[PDB]
RNA sequence: AGCGCCGGCCAACUCCGUGCCAGCAGCCGCGGUAAUACGGAGGGCGCGAGCGUUACCCGGAUUCACUGGGCGUAAAGGGCGUGUAGGCGGCCUGGGGCGUCCCAUGUGAAAGACCACGGCUCAACCGUGGGGGAGCGUGGGAUACGCUCAGGCUAGACGG
RNA sequence: CUGGUCCACCCGUGACGCUGAGGCGCGAAAGCGUGGGGAGCAAACCGGAUUAGAUACCCGGGUAGUCCACGCCCUAAACGAUGCGCGCUAGGUCUCUGGGUCUCCUGGGGGCCGAAGCUAACGCGUUAAGCGCGCCGCCUGGGGAGUACGGCCGCAAGGC
């Protein structure tokens, strides 16, 4: 799947806030800004992906972790396609290194399921009604993407490893490993499987997550083609 | 520059510590025959005879232990420790009833006798004892 | 399983208006005298609390120590801070010679026969900080030889 | 000399039995059988966590008072096993072992080592023919400890040897019995001796 | 059969007496009317023809640190240059072989220390036998390093 | 009139180097000597306030001194409380000053934030408090005390 069109689609950008460690992935500067070595991101991109079709293929799940407003969105259309975990909004500490209580918080949310969807009491003061109503659409706001994971992941996928800096942290004090796309201002040690490339536009994000979501599908039986993305 | 030798072992032990693939040290024959050993060691994967701005140089090709898992994914050293023994301001001999075993055996001690520079294995084998350079593991 | 043993219990206290409030300090390793031992501090407001608490975290983390006839393979010093130990591989009929805080680490891990020795600040935690950290690095030949 | 006193609170203290009288140790009227907690006014109160250096004095007042023997005849043969060769845990129990008071009780000439003691003392036995009176006296592998001829006719060598007559010894022994002589083997294992007694403790002890 | 000790360090706890008194005390500290810390008693711990005390030496004290420490704020960078002695010093080659390394040989008394055996009934004590070493004299040998002498070089330094 | 220093050229010399016990020179202010000068300011001093008092803070006066020449004194929170030299170990940003090809690159300074690492922590971090070599100075519990005695220096104060 590995295409070579990602040239049309990112090729990284960020000038010179850089990360010395990202040298070994940067082939000059164009404008003062520094530009990525496609090959690079090429030969370790199918090193990457030969990680995730070997999850899939063994029934692993895979979370991914997208905070920033490019990806955001993205990483909800493409982790809800592949019918796994994501979180797109504040990123909560522990929810890994702490996790049997931030499933706690999902176990809530579950049971303002099975309350909301009638009719156990709603002669509860109206007070109650609009209260809980809050706080399960606060619960759903966070732990939409969470609650779909039971159990700690067996990778995790993060768009910005210097974004999501937290969540990096805790997967590697849990030996799990973190396959991640990052661009120049970030240190690749931190990560596992690496895909060196722009993570600041859609474009490189789609082109990147939903790839990847095409081996997950490929490799869980029965393969599908185009999925969305905004003009 | 008082001392090449011990310049020569901080010049690795600072690369090391950063893991570089390698980095270069003014040349010498008895800088090369202290390298011939780290390298009939395994310390270092060896060296080349390079040239910088028409100077001869030693380029040392480190090496380093797999990745690790975890927090610190920095994989441990190959040369955890060296440092030198007999320095400039005080020379350091022994015979060979006393040449030390460097880590219980699982280290190096090299030496520089009339037969050359040795470890503290092959100069117990010759018989021979001499000026203790250093000590690497 | 695994044995335990307390090796420091310390009362702290902080100041308030109305006065001093307390909190009490575990530290615990724990072994099988085969090659496995751990190290925990553990902190709770009360004694038997911080003590299973301090069990706990032994038990997450953790260290296999190369026993090689009941001792070390090679001698080793390590510094924690400001701490400092010393242990150097000893014959069959030697025994464990250390303070009570590193002999409860090498006893606990199997070690039967070493010389020990605490130099620079003798803080308990610090020193069981730092045998723990010179029992991880501890190598075998095979080590040094996979290495090179 | 050696301690003379009460004997069952030496027992009733270590928490296990010493097996300091022979008779009365295997009777229902045993101290440990009736009072298992140790002597004096505040014995039957709860105790509390001991010291570890509690624990190895304990070790070592246990090893020690099982001998009847002193303090420094116990520290000396403890040195004297500290720069011999090889373990010094095993060649300490050897050289207690080696004792002709130890020897004589363990052939069942005696009961108790006091009574091997007072036995050897008063010179009713031998050693390899030659009359011994010394307790501390060293036997060594291929010796013989023999009762005294002058002496064969005595109640209790009797009645002692008569309760021996088919009693298995320690490996490292043989026993003629009727002729009223056995031989030291060979120094004796830590296997086998049973001691209620872990050594390495008193080694650790005298390390401090 | 006695002597020390039983607040923590440090092994061994209770009752009375006393009430910041009398007293204890190696350090930290005990005593102001329920003192395991003073005094006695019962009990307990430790040793035993000894047990404690005082003095002194080494240890613990890597607390003069060669092994094996330090100096921004803990004790500790000289107020700053300049420079004498001294300490230390770059790349290559050859001579010498002072240091250094190896071999041989002489010396390294006896006693003591150590390993084995043996003699006093054991032990102490004692006898017999066993293995060395450093260091220094001598002869022989090595030359990487340091030194010295000689010849080159330009990466230090100095000058145009 | 004169010192240090940086840059470009890579032209000359050929390790001519680093450090540096002693020595010698320099050494803020205050102070001293001889002479000059004296507006402002201002120890001492006088007076007014303040205040319970106020030998102070505040106010009105005011002499040394502050200024110049020459000669002494030789101290300091004389501080970065951080000796000098060399080599090595991510970067980011501001700035002074040179040379490019002027995008930027590259030297030499001066700051800030930080990699690895160090550190008891605070913090340091290519201007190290990191990793190493050389040499010098210095510390070894608080007080007594930078005191006494001796010696050397000073006109004295007083310094070492
Ligand atoms: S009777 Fe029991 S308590 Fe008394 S000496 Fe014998 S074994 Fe010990
Ligand atoms: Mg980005
Ligand atoms: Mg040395
Ligand atoms: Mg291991
Ligand atoms: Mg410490
Ligand atoms: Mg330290
Ligand atoms: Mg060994
Ligand atoms: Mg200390
Ligand atoms: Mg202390
Ligand atoms: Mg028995
Ligand atoms: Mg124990
Ligand atoms: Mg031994
Ligand atoms: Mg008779
Ligand atoms: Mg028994
Ligand atoms: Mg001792
Ligand atoms: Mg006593
Ligand atoms: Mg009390
Ligand atoms: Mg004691
Ligand atoms: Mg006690
Ligand atoms: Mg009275
Ligand atoms: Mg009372
Ligand atoms: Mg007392
Ligand atoms: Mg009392
Ligand atoms: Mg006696
Ligand atoms: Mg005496
Ligand atoms: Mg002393
Ligand atoms: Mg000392
Ligand atoms: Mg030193
Ligand atoms: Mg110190
Ligand atoms: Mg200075
Ligand atoms: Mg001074
Ligand atoms: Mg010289
Ligand atoms: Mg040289
Ligand atoms: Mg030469
Ligand atoms: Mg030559
Ligand atoms: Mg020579
Ligand atoms: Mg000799
Ligand atoms: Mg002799
Ligand atoms: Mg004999
Ligand atoms: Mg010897
Ligand atoms: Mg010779
Ligand atoms: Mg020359
Ligand atoms: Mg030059
Ligand atoms: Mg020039
Ligand atoms: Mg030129
Ligand atoms: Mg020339
Ligand atoms: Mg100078
Ligand atoms: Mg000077
Ligand atoms: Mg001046
Ligand atoms: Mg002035
Ligand atoms: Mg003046
Ligand atoms: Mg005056
Ligand atoms: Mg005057
Ligand atoms: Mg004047
Ligand atoms: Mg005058
Ligand atoms: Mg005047
Ligand atoms: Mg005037
Ligand atoms: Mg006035
Ligand atoms: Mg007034
Ligand atoms: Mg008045
Ligand atoms: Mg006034
Ligand atoms: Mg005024
Ligand atoms: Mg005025
Ligand atoms: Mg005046
Ligand atoms: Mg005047
Ligand atoms: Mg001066
Ligand atoms: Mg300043
Ligand atoms: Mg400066
Ligand atoms: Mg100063
Ligand atoms: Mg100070
Ligand atoms: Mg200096
Ligand atoms: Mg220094
Ligand atoms: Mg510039
Ligand atoms: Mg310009
Ligand atoms: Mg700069
Ligand atoms: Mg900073
Ligand atoms: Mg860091
Ligand atoms: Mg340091
Ligand atoms: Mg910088
Ligand atoms: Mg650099
Ligand atoms: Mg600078
Ligand atoms: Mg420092
Ligand atoms: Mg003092
Ligand atoms: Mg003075
Ligand atoms: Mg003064
Ligand atoms: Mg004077």
């Amino acid at each position: 799947v590995k295409e070579l069109l990602e040239a049309g689609v990112h090729f990284g950008h960020e000038r010179k806030r850089w990360n010395p460690k990202f040298a070994r992935y940067i082939y000059a500067e164009r404008n003062g800004i520094h530009i990525i070595d496609l090959q690079k991101t090429m030969e370790e991109l199918e090193r990457t992906f030969r990680f995730i079709e070997d999850l899939a293929m063994r029934g692993g799940t895979i979370l991914f972790v997208g905070t920033k407003k490019q990806a955001q969105d993205i990483v909800r259309m493409e982790a809800e396609r592949a019918g796994m975990p994501y979180v797109n909004q504040r990123w909560l500490g522990g929810m890994l290194t702490n996790f049997k209580t931030i499933s706690q918080r999902v176990h809530r949310l579950e049971e303002l399921e099975a309350l909301f969807a009638s009719p156990e009491i709603e002669e509860r003061p109206k007070k109650e009604q609009v209260r809980l109503k809050h706080e399960l659409e606060r619960l759903q706001k966070y732990l939409s993407g969470f609650r779909l994971l039971k159990r700690l992941p067996d990778a995790i996928f993060v768009v910005d490893p210097t974004k999501e800096a937290i969540a990096v942290r805790e997967a590697r004090k849990l030996f799990i490993p973190v396959i991640a796309l990052a661009d120049t201002d970030s240190d690749p040690d931190l990560v596992d499987y690496i895909i060196p490339g722009n993570d600041d536009a859609i474009r490189s994000i789609q082109l990147i997550l939903s790839r990847a979501v095409d081996l997950i599908i490929q490799a869980r039986g029965g393969v599908v083609e185009p999925s969305p993305s905004y003009a | 520059l008082t001392d090449p030798i011990a310049d020569m072992l901080t010049r690795i032990r600072n690369a090391t510590r950063v893991y570089k693939e390698s980095t270069d040290v003014p040349a010498s024959r008895f800088k090369e025959e202290i390298l011939r050993i780290l390298a009939r060691e395994g310390f270092i994967k060896g060296y080349e005879r390079v040239d910088v701005d028409g100077k001869p140089y030693l380029r040392v090709y480190l090496k380093y232990g797999p990745r690790r898992q975890g927090p610190d994914p920095r994989p441990e050293q190959v040369i955890h420790h060296i440092r030198r023994i007999s320095k400039p301001g005080r020379r350091v001999y022994v015979g060979v009833k006393e040449i030390p075993r460097v880590r219980r055996g699982l280290g190096i001690a090299i030496l520089s006798t009339s037969k050359g520079v040795l470890t503290d294995r092959e100069a117990r084998k010759l018989g021979v004892g001499g000026e203790l350079i250093c000590e690497v593991w | 399983d695994f044995e335990e043993k307390m090796i420091l219990i310390r009362r702290t206290a902080r100041m308030q208006a109305g006065g001093r409030r307390f909190r009490f300090g575990a530290l615990v390793v724990v072994g099988d005298r085969q090659g496995r031992v751990g190290l925990g501090f553990g902190k709770a407001p009360e004694v038997p609390l911080a003590v299973q608490k301090a069990g706990y975290y032994a038990r997450r983390n953790m260290v296999e120590v190369p026993l090689q006839n009941g001792t070390i393979p090679h001698e080793i010093e390590v510094e924690f801070g400001a701490s400092k130990i010393v242990l150097k591989p000893a014959a069959p009929g030697t025994g464990v010679i250390a303070g009570a805080v590193p002999r409860a680490i090498l006893e606990l891990a199997g070690v039967t026969d070493i010389l020990t020795k605490e130099l620079g600040s003798r803080n308990p935690i610090n020193i069981a900080y730092a045998t723990m950290e010179a029992l991880r690095q501890l190598r075998t030949k095979a080590d040094v030889e996979r290495l090179r | 000399g050696r301690y003379i006193g009460p004997v069952c609170r030496l027992c009733r203290r270590e928490g296990v039995k010493l097996y300091l009288k022979g008779e009365r140790c295997y009777s229902p009227k045993c101290a440990m059988e009736r009072r298992p907690y140790p002597p004096g006014q505040h014995g039957q109160k709860r105790a509390r966590r001991p010291s570890d250096y509690a624990v190895r004095l304990r070790e070592k007042q246990k090893l020690r008072r099982i001998y009847g023997i002193s303090e420094r005849q116990f520290r000396n043969l403890f040195e004297e096993a500290s720069k011999k060769k090889g373990v010094t845990g095993s060649v300490f129990l050897g050289l207690l072992e080696s004792r002709l008071d130890n020897v004589v009780y363990r052939l069942g000439f005696a009961v108790s080592r006091r009574q091997a003691r007072q036995l050897v003392r008063h010179g009713h036995i031998t050693v390899n023919g030659r009359r011994v009176d010394l307790p501390s006296y060293r036997v060594r592998p291929g010796d013989e400890i023999a009762v005294a001829e002058k002496s064969r006719n005595l109640e209790l060598i009797r009645q002692n040897l008569e309760a021996m007559k088919g009693r298995k010894v320690g490996p490292w022994l043989s026993l003629d019995v009727e002729g009223m002589k056995g031989k030291f083997l060979r120094l004796p294992d830590r296997e086998d001796l049973a001691l209620p007694v872990n050594e390495q403790l008193v080694i650790e002890f005298y390390s401090r």
